[PDB]
């Protein structure tokens, strides 16, 4: 919207971002189970704390 | 000299006085057409550019 219909040098628009695109890598069919193997449950490794 | 003389007493030769030089020009137009394959092109950075 800030772009207006006008000319412009090209030095001065030359790095004015005039898009973003955004993209995420999906499953449709596999919405839920997704790589899951055997349980819910995923395991995390960590650091005792308390130690 | 002597045979450019004898051509100077024929008709229609002009009268110059001594150290002038007469000139005559044209302006001509010669057009064509260039025909080919489309050619190859190059282009300039933005930012280096007319300011």
């Amino acid at each position: 919207t800030q772009m207006k219909s006008q000319w412009y040098f090209q030095h001065n628009i030359a790095n004015i971002p005039l898009l973003m695109i955004r993209t995420t890598a999906l499953t449709l069919d596999n919405y839920y189970i997704g790589s899951r193997q055997l349980s819910t449950n995923v395991t995390i490794h960590t650091l005792n704390t308390t130690y | 000299e002597s045979i450019n003389s004898i051509c100077l007493s024929g008709p229609g030769t002009p009268k110059i006085p001594k150290g002038i030089t007469a000139e005559a020009k044209v302006k001509y137009s010669f057009n064509f057409k260039w025909g080919g394959d489309l050619p190859p092109m190059s282009t300039i950075t933005n930012p280096t550019d007319q300011p």
